[PDB]
């Protein structure tokens, strides 16, 4: 049971590092996604602002 | 865009047709 614990706690500790790996990636792609969102969005606003601003000429 | 399209060539008509008028105009007055 030691080692299984051993094994039972590192795998588990370990598997919590890729918990917060996935987790953390998780955020930043979300940061990125955001981030992308965000440059989308302001871009089709900044067009569809500017097109609005001249649709007429 | 159609609206840029079409309406500079709107303000752009407005040149042409108020030059085509001032031209027709002053070549009476």
């Amino acid at each position: 049971l030691s080692d299984k614990l051993k094994e039972a706690e590192t795998r588990a500790e370990f598997a919590e590092r890729s918990v917060t790996k996935l987790e953390k990636s998780i955020d930043d792609l979300e940061d990125e996604l955001y981030a992308q969102k965000l440059k989308y969005k302001a871009i089709s606003e900044e067009l569809d602002h500017a097109l609005n601003d001249m649709t007429s000429i | 865009m159609d609206a840029i399209k079409k309406k500079m060539q709107m303000l752009k008509l407005d040149k042409e047709n108020a030059l085509d008028r001032a031209e027709q105009a002053e070549a009476d007055k």
